[PDB]
């Protein structure tokens, strides 16, 4: 509880660098299980990378990563880490830690961490511009209206968008971001709402782009006079 | 490595239908097969381990079978929340290996989109750019056509689209088209329109605005 397995944040690393991803165990006895490390490259299948016993510190890994992967666990802090050296563009993927139910190495994985996206690129990190998609220019007639937030020109993924700090969750549509010809990303989030509330309610989108440490809360007010 | 091959890659089925996904091991693995469910954008979740054991809390409509080389996962009465990619993994040999995935999409009745259009904000035109967004909300099937027209049939080719995955509650998609032009290009034209074609509409729909608002 916090989660059960929880991981570190998304990172952009230059080709040739190294990345260290952690995985903190909470709410079970850390040294009684092994942890596996798995990655998923965009549009690909899951690929097993290695395993670490949290009791002995012993290691097993995929010979695909021979010479450039390391696995470490800090038994006091109940954290395991994977180090991946000599980063190539093709190491852009989501890295998961997942638990071995039995501590032997060869198992199904019953709990997964949430993943951390490592992007390997020489582009600089750029935080987003959030612009309101203001409801109407006096449209109304029917019952529902829609409003949203445009999150323009950031790098790398991901950006997290919440509405009225998490209390408004029904009818939110956060679209997949699109990579523009400049190399930067754009995404929209919208909510469809009873227009009868447009005058009583204040709608705020809460944008978080953790790679640039950007937090923005924007009020979507009607396209008003 | 032991190769795991799933069949098919994709299926669409209605709710209540029984679906069966196959996975072959390139050689015998006894019962050391697990099945995962991954909703788009989330961590995979364990359904079945040892070819046939359901993990605690998984619905009783999931079942698995097979031994040796051929395994089947059956969903006996498909439900909307079952939209996902499904993977098999072996753990008989190292490297542990996954199959390629079977995406399961839900079939349902046509639903016509709600269409919305949004002008560029003020502070956006301050930075010298103007993004115009057209939203098609909650429709089925996923195929739809959005056409932009600026000063009536001067219909353009400088937009990008984004479509959400299937909703686990109602099985619809939503889509956004963003037209981007420079502040000078926008301040030149006055009628901006989004024209929509989809199966559930009886006529192409148009949402327009005049550059000027009020």
């Amino acid at each position: 509880q916090v989660k059960l397995l929880e991981q570190s944040g998304a990172e952009v690393k230059k080709p040739g660098a190294s990345v260290k991803v952690s995985c903190k165990a909470s709410g079970y006895s850390f040294t009684s299980y092994g942890l596996h490390w798995v990655r998923q490259a965009p549009g690909q299948r899951l690929e097993w990378m290695g395993w670490i016993s949290a009791g002995t510190g012993n290691t097993k890994y995929s010979q695909k990563f021979r010479g450039r992967v390391t696995f470490t666990r800090d038994t006091s802090a109940t954290t395991a880490y994977m180090g991946l050296s000599s980063l190539r563009p093709e190491d852009t993927a989501v890295y998961y830690c997942a638990r071995d139910p039995y501590g032997g190495g060869k198992s199904e994985f019953d709990y997964w961490g949430q993943g951390t996206l490592v992007t390997v690129s020489s582009a600089s990190t750029k935080g987003p511009s959030v612009f309101p998609l203001a409801p109407s220019s006096k449209s109304t007639s029917g019952g529902t209206a829609a409003l949203g937030c445009l999150v323009k020109d950031y790098f790398p993924e991901p950006v997290t968008v919440s509405w009225n700090s998490g209390a408004l969750t029904s009818g939110v549509h956060t679209f997949p971001a699109v990579l523009q010809s400049s190399g930067l990303y754009s995404l929209s989030s919208v909510v469809t709402v009873p227009s009868s509330s447009l005058g009583t309610q204040t709608y705020i989108c809460n944008v978080n782009h953790k790679p640039s440490n950007t937090k923005v809360d924007k009020k979507v007010e009607p396209k008003s006079c | 490595e032991l190769v795991m091959t799933q069949s098919p890659s994709s299926l669409s089925a209605s709710v209540g239908d029984r679906v069966n996904i196959a996975c072959r091991a390139s050689q015998g693995i006894s019962s050391a097969l697990a099945w995962y469910q991954q909703k788009p954008g989330k961590a995979p979740r364990l359904l079945i381990y040892d070819a046939s054991n359901l993990e605690s809390g998984v619905p009783s409509r999931f079942s698995g079978s097979g031994s040796g080389t051929d395994f089947t996962l059956t969903i006996s009465s498909l439900q909307p929340e079952d939209f996902a990619i499904y993977y098999c993994q072996q753990f008989n040999s190292y490297p542990l290996t996954f199959g390629g995935g079977t995406k399961v999409e839900i079939k349902r009745t046509v639903a016509a989109p709600s269409v919305f259009i949004f002008p560029p904000s003020d502070e956006q035109l301050k930075s010298g750019t103007a993004s115009v967004v057209c939203l098609l909300n909650n429709f089925y099937p996923r195929e739809a056509k959005v056409q932009w027209k600026v000063d009536n049939a001067l219909q353009s080719g400088n937009s990008q689209e984004s479509v959400t995955e299937q909703d686990s509650k109602d099985s619809t998609y939503s889509l956004s088209s963003t037209l981007t032009l420079s502040k000078a290009d926008y301040e030149k034209h006055k009628v901006y329109a989004c024209e929509v074609t989809h199966q559930g509409l009886s006529s192409p729909v148009t949402k327009s605005f005049n550059r000027g608002e009020c």
